[PDB]
């Protein structure tokens, strides 16, 4: 049992016809602290899975060395390391998935919400969420923290189902989630306008985009609002 | 919550941020901390919002029903009522008051009522959670006798490193001048204030 | 502890066509230990039925408070309350206890006799009025009664279809709670002729 | 619940009621609280269900591996301390049982032990465990004699327990019948609670509170 | 403080019928107020003609599940290919339970098949591995809606035959799979309607001696 | 204090209360009548917290007395009864309550009818052939459920409260020094003196 | 429960869900949470059903009572002063968290206030439980100068979000417009995506099935003459 | 359990002991035996927390058995009250330890002389010429203050006993369905059937 | 505690007060809270004092034993033995260390590590109860490439105002420069650095 010290926020993500996006700003927060903002939580294991990491970061970077030593490890005595036998989304989830289950019933957890994000060798799309409890669930939308509370509303107002999947483009589908990624950034007191993004493509392969910023903010109606009642002037 | 209230040679300039959160929830991204309890008093709030707004209420019914009988009160007075509001009922509130003021005797003046309800008179006052970062900065930028716009300047870097780094803090800057010539609303944007 | 589950019980009221409904089990406990099985908790105001579930001093003090209220609601107003305004009269009564409740959950049958349109409602414990179109359920196996209603109901019954549907949602919600049972009452309302019905139940 | 087990002329009654409950919810109506342990010995569950359950099949295990390894019966003596031993070394935990270990041998005849969660193991003559034993008692109490026959006091055990379904609220659902002798227990029927009220009222002319 | 359990909600039903059996879940999966999936199947086919479903805190649930289906093939490999029986399970099962008797999987199970006899079974689980056969069992979040309505519907409690008055109860009928459907889809359409944790999808797998058949159904979304 | 039974039969009623009282390690007394007369033909027993107890009973002695008094008529026991659960109603909602149960036996001369009321601390009232207050019901309500009949004799109900005496004095873990036995009928209230 | 606010070109939109809830438990499936005040004054209220309901009739009782003594029609800011003044006063027990919006002679205004006794002024607004799926529909296409028809799209589709988002909200879609120079409308059910499909079987019950002991004619008229 | 007395006169040692077993609401059993031999001339009575006492008892008695077998001689009741002592001395530091009091009544064949022991759970040794644990000595200590003497006979001893009971059933408030009581002297161990 | 390590030109220059307090007193006013793990490796401690010279014994024994079989480690090697220390035994510490060191490669490099165990590379780094009032500050003033005057004067500017601020920090400012000519100690006293 321990508490969570330096943090990272909302990780949204969903599916579209052709692979998953994965978003999460770049913010290690300390309490109220804005402490750290350079902090990439989206770390990609190959060229076919991006794991998105919200919660503890000491935890975030243990775990982000474990998947590092996989890759290493998967490699050995595998000729075809880059190939048939290449690391999949749906081994890297359940390798996880393993570990946090396997941390909270030693009473010892890893503080973190995780969303493993990929495209299977089948080219079907893997996105599948885990976190400190073990607890597992798979959609064609996910988000963890603030996001499941407000951008999950509105992916889903784009994939509602599994049958939109396949209509969704990877345009409509960023277009989302960078709008879901502003709505974040004005009601998450823990979030930072800088953000990193990852498309995970079954044709295009991973596109990961770095230094993103939320842009085109609507603050201009602020000056007309005045007192808490009242107040006219 | 980042408020600040600044004195310089034509008057006092008050500041604060929009930023109103329920734990980590932004309940509201464009509040007005900065409050009119007389035409050329006013005040910035931290604490209870319900706390501060029910004591800032009751001190602009004080000053007016002042103003009826005896005329224009002061700066100070006004702060005396808050002080006596948060210093009675020290057990029951959660309050922190930035007061500010324009006479044309005292020109600008600013005090500062933290928790307890003592009542402090400053050349500057920085108050709410964001204002811990900026002691250092706030400390080393002041001067006394500053233009408008060296103020506005003040005012803007300070707000923007407590934005910046506090996360009860953010939104707009939102600003009132109080000087002989009346009462000027000031707002800035993050785009402006972030790239500072 | 817990206020209202010490004594234990249930009530639940379900609309007809020109008729309503109102049940109630007979049991009273303290906790375990089984006191009485002849607890009635459903009464009457003029044409205006109320049951009351809960702590069972209070049902009985409520009661008594609604016979006073509705006496005195007479003799001014020359004519008997109406579901209606009964409706609002234990909601006003209610609140007034806001911070020292009685621990309670009454539900008002009847037929507005103007009208002649069937009327229930519910009342969590501090006054908030349930005004539902189909049912009200109230007590220990208020879970269950809710199950049970929402299976079984259809709109429009007929009143001696009503009373089988009332009957089972009833006798099959007390057989699955440990505090409710000890025997059943069923009141089948219509606009001029009321029937009261004893059930034949398990008594364990 | 209700457990009852007693000894008399003809060997043991055991008779226990059916209700499980999870606060005020029942749960289940049809409990199987004697178990088995084997031909010869019964055991009763009172508190933790799974507890009781788990443990007495386990018994059955540990009677089995005895009669395997000594080529005899064992003795309700025997069977009952092993039980109670085990509980024992899970004292603290949190164990939760109150059970009657009932046989018939030929060295000790009919045979009651009283096993309990706190390491408790009494021998004796009539038991009764569960959230209803008080009603339970106060009808055996009153009518126990060792010269009861083997109807007789099969009624009583049976009507000991409605006794305690009918007030007590977390003890129900139906009444199990066990007869045992020296060549083995024999089931004597799953008796509805309800059905059994009814019957029992009317022929015995009891009750007379509740209206039928 | 650590807490290392969680409730994830939903709802299941068992229904041993004469000659088959059903095991229903719906397909909601919640924290709180919120929902995490609208389909995150809770019934799975175990392999030898058995269905469970670990109804609770999903992260137990899906352990559980696992090491029976682990269980399962283990049984294969040691006990030359031999099926396992449903009551064969029911005690295996109750090992795995029991096992972790003082840090227990905070789930309600259930299993469904057919016993060595062909006739329809079902069992069900405490946290803790009691267990007993029954022929009626709904488990979770509105098990205590859907019960008495089973009480009820299939062994038709309080039920007498007309014109007897009380005197003659309602027989007790066997019912079709059919018949069953409908009383399963009817409990999940009630219990959505009431329950704030039901709803989204119905998945209902259905034993027989020719094997598993799944049939899926719409749930209100709300 | 402890144990406080009632039984109705056909033409009297027939209240048993222990004799013990006990405070903390010692039973400080072993013949304490745990009831009032509140009128000619109404007694009440009572049982609960230590002084709460006796106050309480003579509060309510004397505000039914007073009532006869001021009216020259006896209160039927359908009324003290009334009167009584709403002081106790009253009580649980003061500042500090009334830690008191009660059992009223009384014969109603206008109906010529015996009558038991049980009413606990919080104001909760049932009227009973027979009652019982604390765990007392627990041993007893198993025997009066199967041997009680509504026209027993007064000979018969206090054969039937022997036997649960007994049974109280086999099965509970407390002494509590027997009981003292009063019947309530049309001639009034008398003491059994051998029990 | 979800709740919102929107203003627009010549008034104010308030919208709610219509499910209220014991525990995780539906107690009414179709609730009406939209208050009123007074004619054009209305509010929407989350948290503790009692007392919302409870503190908007008392104020709406002293508003109208005002308003006659005043000879003028009732203003959102008294409403608001009255609600904030009462809820501080009982420090937070009383559990009412209101959206309060309506016209008046000043012009169109929107206001929420919380349970301590705090109030926010804004253009937009959403509580309950579902505000935050609420909130995301508004923070994604709120803008200047609304329509009135676009006031009441936004309005619903934010409810739509708590309704199928949020477990605590749900069934029907309530709105009232109140522009000014206008009556306020009430849509009682504006939207009603939420009808429970036909079940399967029919319950109904052969006449006779449930065991009677006693039967009885209840005297529900008074002592009669002669 | 409850209630275990002792009291070593001229030529023998007796031990009374309660007979009730009273788990919660319910006495169980009136007719149990709170004591086992642990050797011909050594006997030990006990009382504590339900399960630990007759688990240590029996314990206990295994190891002196032992111990009788393999050197084919009796220990003196001093050599057994030691090695009981030590085990709950041993026991108090534990994991759970036994929460079991004990009197240990044996005639010494060697220097012709009863011996009565109180050990309580701590592993607290006292030899006595009158023992009790609990609050059983709270009434009966008083008694024997005063009427005992050293060279009482047997017959006296029981007198004494029955006084100490009659006081008992007297003063507590818990029924302890009477005792059991058993002499030890130089011809080994017997149980006084009528008392 | 007030602390902070800067990456300059031609390396990096560690500073920090020297105030050990037991609540209000002030226990050790003279206290070297610059400590070295190896020649050109030196941290920054705050937190449990007894935490943070165990853990920084046991690195310098970690990189000494490194040293005699690998030769000179890299800045990140030492930052990583930090973190494997504070991280696997986060339940039994209270250790925020800034990790500063020079290679000829690398040249000045800088790594904090809060509570939790997390490891951060940064151009400079800020920690101790009086950070808190310095992030603004050092957030405006601070440049990459500064000479070695302008981060002394950086450093000391910034250790002055989070010791005005902070109770928990004073003294004297303790200042090493890790460079490729050596190890220079500095040290700067009350009435220098107090009237800046
Ligand atoms: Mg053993
Ligand atoms: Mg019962
Ligand atoms: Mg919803
Ligand atoms: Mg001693
Ligand atoms: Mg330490
Ligand atoms: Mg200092």
């Amino acid at each position: 049992t321990q508490q969570p010290i330096v943090t990272g926020t909302s990780v949204i993500s969903m599916k579209y016809d052709n692979g998953v996006i994965i978003a999460a700003d770049n913010l290690g927060s300390y309490g109220s602290l804005l402490r750290f903002n350079g902090v990439e939580r989206l770390i990609p294991v190959g060229d076919n899975t991006v794991v998105g990491i919200s919660g503890d970061i000491s935890d975030m970077q243990h775990i982000e060395r474990l998947l590092k030593d996989l890759v290493t490890e998967n490699a050995y005595d595998n000729p075809l390391a880059d190939a048939e036998e290449a690391l999949e989304p749906s081994y890297i989830f359940e390798y996880l998935a393993t570990v946090m289950y396997q941390r909270r019933s030693k009473m010892n957890p890893l503080w973190n919400a995780i969303i493993v994000a990929g495209v299977q060798s089948n080219g079907d799309q893997f996105l599948r969420y885990v976190n400190l409890l073990g607890v597992t669930y798979s959609s064609p939308t996910l988000a963890t923290g603030f996001g499941a509370h407000m951008a999950n509303p509105l992916l889903r107002k784009v994939v509602d189902r599994e049958s939109d999947i396949p209509k969704t483009t990877v345009q409509v589908a960023e277009e989302a989630i960078v709008n879901a990624m502003r709505v974040l950034y004005y009601r998450d007191a823990r979030s930072s306008r800088n953000f990193s993004l990852a498309i995970i493509d079954k044709n295009t392969g991973l596109t990961f985009k770095k230094n993103l910023q939320v842009e085109n903010m609507k603050w201009d109606f602020a000056k007309d609002i005045k007192g808490y009642g009242t107040q006219k002037i | 919550t980042s408020i600040m209230a600044v004195t310089f040679k034509d008057g006092v300039i008050l500041g604060a941020d929009s930023r109103t959160t329920t734990g980590a929830y932004i309940a509201n991204r464009v509040t007005d901390k900065l409050t009119r309890v007389h035409d050329k008093i006013w005040c910035c709030r931290s604490g209870s919002a319900a706390d501060t707004q029910a004591i800032a209420d009751i001190v602009q019914y004080h000053l007016e029903l002042y103003t009826s009988q005896y005329g224009t009160p002061s700066t100070e007075t006004a702060a005396s009522v808050f002080k006596e509001l948060c210093y009675e009922n020290k057990d029951n509130l959660t309050a922190g008051i930035i007061v500010a003021g324009y006479d044309d005797k005292n020109k600008g003046e600013v005090y500062t009522i933290p928790l307890g309800g003592s009542v402090h008179k400053l050349p500057y006052a920085i108050a709410g959670s964001g204002s811990t970062f900026i002691y250092g900065y706030c400390d080393k930028n002041f001067r006394e006798n500053m233009s408008k716009e060296e103020t506005v300047d003040f005012i803007k870097h300070s707000l923007s490193q407590a934005i910046k780094w506090d996360g009860s803090s953010g939104g707009v800057i939102r600003m009132v001048v109080l000087t002989a010539a009346g009462v000027e609303r000031l707002i800035f944007y993050p785009d402006e204030y972030e790239q500072l | 502890s817990d206020p209202s589950s010490i004594n234990g019980g249930i009530v639940v009221a379900m609309t007809g066509k020109d008729c309503v409904a109102i049940a109630c089990d007979l049991r009273l406990g303290s906790q375990s230990l089984g006191v009485s099985n002849k607890f009635e908790k459903i009464f009457h105001y003029g044409h205006v039925f109320l049951g009351i579930t809960g702590l069972a001093t209070d049902v009985t003090t409520l009661n008594e408070m609604f016979r006073y209220k509705t006496n005195l609601y007479k003799l001014k107003e020359e004519r008997a309350i109406e579901p209606e305004t009964f409706t609002q009269l234990v909601s006003s009564s209610l609140y007034e206890r806001r911070f020292g409740p009685y621990f309670v959950g009454p539900v008002v049958a009847g037929i507005n006799s103007k009208s002649g349109k069937p009327f229930i409602a519910g009342f969590d414990l501090i006054g908030c009025i349930d005004e539902a179109k189909d049912f009200i359920v109230s007590g220990t196996a208020s879970d269950q009664l809710f199950g049970m209603c929402e299976s079984l109901y259809e709109p429009n019954l007929e009143p001696e279809d009503l009373f089988e549907t009332i009957s089972q949602a009833l006798l099959n919600a007390a057989d699955r709670d440990a505090l409710s049972g000890w025997g059943a009452v069923v009141y089948i309302i219509k606009k001029d002729e009321v029937v009261k019905r004893y059930l034949k139940m398990r008594q364990d | 619940t209700t457990t009852l087990a007693f000894r008399f002329q003809g060997g043991i009654i055991v008779a226990v009621d059916s209700r499980a409950t999870a606060g005020n919810w029942v749960a289940s109506q049809t409990v199987k609280k004697v178990i088995e342990i084997n031909p010869f010995l019964l055991g009763t569950m009172a508190g933790g269900v799974a507890d009781c359950q788990f443990w007495e099949t386990w018994l059955g295990s540990q009677c089995r591996l005895h009669e395997l390894r000594e080529k005899e019966r064992i003795s309700v003596a025997a069977a009952s301390k092993i039980l109670s031993n085990l509980v024992y070394q899970y004292k603290g935990a949190g164990l939760s049982m109150g059970t009657m270990i009932c046989g018939y041998t030929r060295k000790e005849g009919p045979t009651i032990y009283y096993v309990d969660s706190d390491g408790t193991r009494l021998k004796g003559d009539i038991f009764c465990v569960g959230s209803g034993q008080t009603f339970a008692y106060g009808v055996l109490d009153s009518n126990y004699k060792w010269d009861l026959s083997v109807e007789d006091a099969l009624y009583l055990g049976k009507r000991s327990i409605l006794a305690a379904a009918h007030r007590d609220a977390y003890s129900g659902g139906s009444v199990n019948l066990y007869h045992v002798t020296e060549d083995g227990w024999i089931y004597h029927g799953n008796h509805d609670v309800g059905e059994l009220f009814w019957k029992v009222k009317e022929e015995e002319g009891s009750f007379n509170n509740v209206i039928g | 403080q650590f807490n290392p359990y969680g409730d994830n909600g939903g709802t299941i039903l068992g229904i041993a019928g004469e000659d088959f059996a059903v095991l229903a879940g719906d397909t909601r999966n919640i924290t709180d107020y919120s929902i995490n999936s609208r389909y995150e199947p809770k019934v799975f086919d175990c392999g030898d003609n058995i269905v469970m479903s670990a109804n609770g805190f999903a992260a137990d649930g899906d352990a559980l599940v696992k090491r029976f289906k682990n269980s399962v093939k283990w049984y294969h490999f040691d006990h030359n290919d031999k099926k396992l029986s449903i009551n064969s399970a029911a005690r295996n099962i109750q090992h795995l339970l029991y096992g972790k008797r003082f840090f227990p999987y905070y789930v309600h199970t259930i299993i469904a098949g057919l016993d060595e006899d062909g006739k329809g079974a079902v069992y069900s689980f405490d946290p803790v591995g009691s267990y007993e056969r029954e022929q009626c069992r709904a488990g979770g979040a509105a098990a205590s809606l859907i019960m008495p309505f089973l009480d009820n519907q299939v062994n038709f409690k309080n039920q007498y035959e007309p014109g007897t008055n009380g005197k003659v109860k309602k027989p007790l009928k066997y019912l079709s799979v059919e018949e069953v459907i409908k009383l399963v889809r009817d409990s999940f359409t009630s219990a959505t309607e009431r329950h704030i944790q039901v709803g989204d999808g119905l998945e209902i797998l259905i034993v027989t001696k020719d094997g598993v058949r799944k049939e899926f159904y719409e749930l209100k979304r709300d | 204090m402890d144990i406080i039974l009632g039984i109705r039969v056909q033409d009297s009623v027939i209240l048993a209360s222990s004799k013990a009282v006990t405070r903390g390690i010692s039973v400080l007394k072993d013949s304490d009548d745990k009831t009032r007369q509140l009128s000619p033909h109404t007694l009440m027993s009572f049982a609960g917290e230590a002084g709460d107890t006796v106050q309480f009973a003579e509060y309510i002695q004397a505000n039914i007395q007073l009532y006869s008094i001021r009216e020259d008529y006896e209160l039927s026991p359908q009324a003290v009864s009334s009167f009584v659960r709403q002081e106790l109603a009253k009580s649980i909602r003061s500042r500090r309550p009334y830690q008191v149960n009660v059992l009223i036996g009384g014969y109603d001369k206008k109906k010529n009818k015996p009558e038991l009321y049980q009413i606990d601390y919080l104001g909760t009232k049932v009227e009973l052939p027979y009652g019982a207050h604390g765990y007392s019901g627990f041993y007893t309500f198993s025997l009066l459920d199967h041997h009680y009949r509504p026209d027993m004799t007064t000979e018969e109900g206090l054969d039937l409260l022997k036997l649960c005496v007994q049974e109280l004095e086999k099965r509970m873990p407390m002494d509590f020094k027997g009981v003292i036995v009063k019947i309530v009928d049309k001639d009034g209230i008398r003491q059994v003196d051998d029990f | 429960t979800t709740i919102v606010g929107v203003k627009f070109n010549n008034g104010v939109v308030i919208a709610a869900d219509t499910r209220s809830t014991q525990g995780p438990i539906v107690a009414d499936k179709n609730c009406a949470k939209l208050h009123r005040i007074s004619p054009k004054i209305w509010c929407a209220g989350a948290g503790t059903a009692a007392d919302t309901e409870a503190v908007t009739q008392l104020i709406g009782s002293n508003i109208e009572l005002h308003s006659l003594y005043t000879s003028r029609e009732p203003r959102v800011v008294s409403a608001l002063q009255m609600l904030k003044q009462h809820l501080f006063k009982y420090q937070g027990h009383i559990g009412a968290y209101l959206i309060v919006a309506g016209v008046d002679p000043t012009g169109s205004h929107l206001f929420s206030i919380h349970a301590h006794g705090s109030t926010d002024v804004g253009y937009y607004l959403s509580l309950g439980s579902g505000s935050l799926a609420a909130m995301a529909v508004l923070e994604s296409h709120w803008k200047q100068d609304l329509t009135k028809e676009e006031a009441i799209k936004l309005a619903s589709d934010a409810i739509q979000a708590g309704i199928w988002n949020d477990l605590g909200s749900g069934s029907n879609v309530d709105v009232c417009v109140m522009e000014i120079g206008k009556d306020a409308e009430y849509l009682r059910n504006y939207l009603t995506p939420n009808v429970r499909e036909e079940k399967q079987k029919s319950y109904k019950f052969p006449r006779g099935t449930t065991a009677v002991l006693k039967e009885s004619i209840v005297n529900i008229c008074d002592i009669q003459e002669e």
